[PDB]
């Protein structure tokens, strides 16, 4: 009874279909529901948690906690620069491997805005001021610090505040295309008699609400 | 029955009887606010974009095959606009073309102006690949040929293909105006912004391409000039950047 | 109402038809692979080319054929065979044997199936993170002329799902393809010469038409 | 449960089948449309724009501009054929290559009403006078200028218009069995001292709006 | 004011070019086209008219 008709695709096994299937243990009820504290719904949620960034990976110290400080040095050196990267973050060894980086590893497309702090880790009587400047994806890095100070740029006071905080508006994926962060010594750290002579900065990068992924695939890094 | 238009500080003067031909039925216009919303902020110049800029004229002999612009990079040495294609990483916008002719009533010819949109040009060899000289020279026009072209990593350039591998004929399915010297000198194109996406970089792509092609040749007789002279005029419109603060 | 966009591009046919074996010399004829684009089958190509940009969905169907090798061995048994064919989106792992990991990781989408019942299909969304995709582009990739990245739509993979020292056979895959819900932008004049190779638009130079007698000539009537 | 019964067709492969099919990448969000200008709805747009007739398709000259232009001779010629040709777009040499042409090619029936316009590329000094007439299909084309005025037929001076219209109705498809055009000189061109002799006209071709097409198929061209 | 003083039979273009107090003088057709500037066809209309606004003496 009920006249039938087989359409194509029938009995075949599609890895990805999504039909109601029979229950091997039937008469078994399970355990109720705990309620445990840190529950996840979305795996933006760990994008957006900051992490420490290793930009100091140059050779011989890719096994030590150094990789993460930045040096600043004692002296008189009021225009040298202190660092400089692209900001790429998937692709660059020094946003490769942060909690943002492995998991827009996950996706083949992505897009938003990212949030990048620095903090001075120095003691409380040096004074000195630092120049941060931004250049957009297709412009050249600056090479001097008046080329900088004519484009987007702040003027950091450790004296007065110990961090700072930038927020980047235009990141996607695929000689980068890219924009890119440097910073300069606009006056050099002066310091009483009896304080260490010199210092350190360390960079945090995180997600900003407003982050978007595409087309799961496989990462390559096991 | 004569009008003088005036953008910014230049002054050019036109028919009123002019016919004007909107691309698609589209003016131009500004991506309006919220594709992008957070960190994507734009940002105009309207300072010296909205200006008229003209080119040098070209001279149309009896055996002229036609001329060929690419937009931009026609404008890289165009005062401000072309210094905004320096300063930012992406823009878009829109245009207005005038194209005039100066002839008598003792002669005659007529010509196609045509904008086309991603005019993707073929290799002179078969397995070859263009150059980025031979597709365009700036503010100076290239040249069809009559006959087939030879050379290494040149557009193929025979009139009759258009460089596209279409024939010349069915070129009227994109924006388009005729010159009949006999019964008008003149034509005014407005184009929008085309592209797949909403902004773009201006110095690796080549959004349309403007082409001005003879399909009657001009005659003259006796002792009238010899050649005749045509002039582009244009004016860059809603001009938009991305934001530097 | 027959020249609606829809019934005029939405048609299956056969793009790719592919053979693999499972054990060889060569360890590339052990699997089948077909990169998706809409460049190589000449009729959908010029059908295609009457629009600058076109947006649709993917459906793809296979149709998958065995054989035992005409080599020596007779009197088998054996049960049907299975095989897993992979999708790989853009920015995704591609495998280089088979026996790599790519072949189980859980980002690219993958099917199962064995001979005998009906014929496998999957369906891919739009996959862009631009707005359509485009038939011309007259730019650099970065250098290649007309060649730009936001045309990617990924990769297919087709192997055997044997255990350890399989018995020989060879199977050949074809692949039949079917654009959805399509939209298109700009029409262009068609294609009047011939296409000389699948990536540009070269050519060499044709006539407008063919000829007849004079500019008079009109046939007799019958 | 649920009592069920498999029809005839069951696991079966046609080709134009329309049924639902399982998505690969499920958790995938698409790119929003953008409004690109220029949107396409249906062939018969592109069939309803103007392109230009090569009337002057004689031997040595197919790969010139010159297959495009009618020649008006100078002098005094007042009853002799300028040109003509049978109207049959999609089969004949002078339409089959045309925006029109091209697209009724695709299609194994067709029907509707087509527009011819004659444009004059004179001097604006240059008058003179031509005959243009149409003889319905089943119909001989006329031998000379008077047979052609006892028909229908239209009196064009270029001195007061430089352009003309026709409108054809009965256009269908399979020595010809189909309509004619020709065009005479009813005066000869008269310019004053100073002008050039010689000039020409020029044809274009388009399909009015009650234009219908059926059956696809594939085109003879590629 | 410009008036073309030619017979009715004579056709072609001119481009008419202004250059702001602090410009150089343009050297070619092109980059006075990519100023301000009109486009006259004198077969279409025998006269112009330009009018300049920042007059001023030393």
């Amino acid at each position: 009874g009920l006249p039938v008709m087989n359409t194509p695709g029938s009995n075949q096994f599609l890895t990805s279909d999504d039909f109601q299937s029979p229950s091997a243990m039937p008469q078994f009820d399970v355990t109720p529901e705990l309620n445990i504290p840190g529950e996840v719904q979305n795996l933006m949620e760990i994008a957006e948690v900051d992490s420490v960034v290793p930009v100091n990976n140059v050779e011989g110290k890719l096994d030590t906690m150094e990789i993460y400080r930045i040096p600043v040095q004692s002296g008189n050196h009021q225009s040298s620069q202190v660092f400089g990267f692209q900001v790429q973050p998937g692709l660059d060894n020094v946003f490769k491997h942060t909690l943002l980086g492995e998991i827009l590893n996950y996706y083949a497309h992505w897009s938003g805005s990212i949030k990048l702090t620095f903090v001075f880790c120095g003691s409380a009587m040096a004074t000195g001021k630092f120049l941060l400047a931004y250049a957009p994806p297709g412009a050249n890095a600056p090479k001097s610090r008046k080329d900088a100070m004519l484009g987007t740029h702040i003027i950091w006071d450790v004296g007065l505040q110990s961090s700072c905080v930038l927020c980047i508006p235009w990141i996607s994926q695929t000689y980068t295309s890219a924009g890119n962060v440097t910073c300069w010594y606009q006056t050099g750290i002066v310091v009483p008699a009896g304080t260490p002579t010199s210092c350190s900065i360390m960079c945090f990068v995180s997600a900003c609400n407003d982050f978007s992924v595409r087309l799961l695939k496989d990462t390559p890094f096991i | 029955r004569v009008r003088s238009i005036t953008l910014g500080n230049s002054t050019i003067t036109t028919q009123e009887s002019a016919n004007v031909v909107v691309a698609y039925g589209r003016w131009p216009e500004y991506l309006k606010d919220n594709e992008a919303t957070a960190e994507d902020q734009p940002t105009q110049p309207d300072v010296a974009t909205c200006r008229f800029y003209t080119l040098e004229s070209v001279t149309w002999e009896r055996d002229s095959p036609g001329w060929w612009w690419k937009f931009p990079d026609a404008l890289k040495d165009m005062g401000l606009f072309g210094q905004n294609m320096y300063y930012h990483y992406l823009g878009r916008a829109g245009y207005t073309i005038h194209v005039q002719c100066n002839a008598s009533k003792f002669h005659q010819g007529c010509l196609m102006v045509v904008c086309v949109p991603e005019a993707e040009m073929g290799c002179s060899q078969v397995d070859g690949t263009v150059n980025e000289h031979s597709l365009s020279e700036g503010e100076t026009a290239k040249k069809f040929a009559s006959t087939s072209t030879n050379g290494t990593n040149t557009v193929q350039s025979i009139v009759t293909n258009a460089g596209m591998g279409v024939g010349v004929g069915n070129l009227t399915i994109f924006p388009h105006q005729w010159i009949n010297l006999r019964t008008n000198n003149c034509a005014t194109i407005v184009m929008p912004y085309i592209n797949n996406v909403p902004m773009d970089n201006m110095f690796r792509h080549h959004n349309f391409t403007l082409m001005i092609i003879p399909f009657v040749p001009l005659d003259y007789s006796s002792d009238s000039s010899t050649y005749v002279p045509i002039t582009v005029t244009v004016a860059p419109m809603c001009a938009e950047y991305n934001g530097l603060r | 109402s027959e020249s609606s966009i829809e019934n005029f591009l939405c048609r299956s046919a056969c793009v790719y038809m592919g053979e693999y074996h499972t054990t060889n010399t060569d360890t590339s004829k052990l699997f089948a692979s077909w990169t998706i684009n809409a460049r190589r089958m000449v009729q959908m190509r010029r059908k295609l080319e009457l629009f600058t940009y076109v947006r649709f969905d993917m459906e793809v169907t296979f149709v998958i054929t065995s054989k035992q090798d005409q080599g020596t061995q007779l009197g088998q048994d054996m049960p049907p065979l299975t095989h897993q064919i992979m999708y790989i989106p853009p920015g995704g792992p591609i495998p280089k044997s088979v026996t790599d990991y790519t072949w189980q990781t859980s980002t690219n989408p993958s099917i199962f199936w064995t001979e005998g019942n009906a014929p496998p299909r999957m369906s891919i969304p739009f996959i862009s993170i631009g707005n359509a995709y485009s038939n011309f582009y007259d730019g650099w990739s970065h250098g290649v002329y007309g060649y730009n990245t936001l045309n990617h739509m990924g990769q297919i993979y087709v192997r055997h799902v044997n255990g350890s020292s399989p018995l020989p056979m060879t199977s050949t895959v074809r692949m039949y393809f079917k654009p959805k819900h399509v939209k298109v932008w700009v029409p262009r004049p068609p294609r009047l010469c011939q296409y000389k190779n699948a990536s540009t638009v070269n050519f060499t130079p044709t006539n407008i038409t063919e000829k007849r007698q004079s500019i008079n000539y009109i046939p007799e009537t019958v």
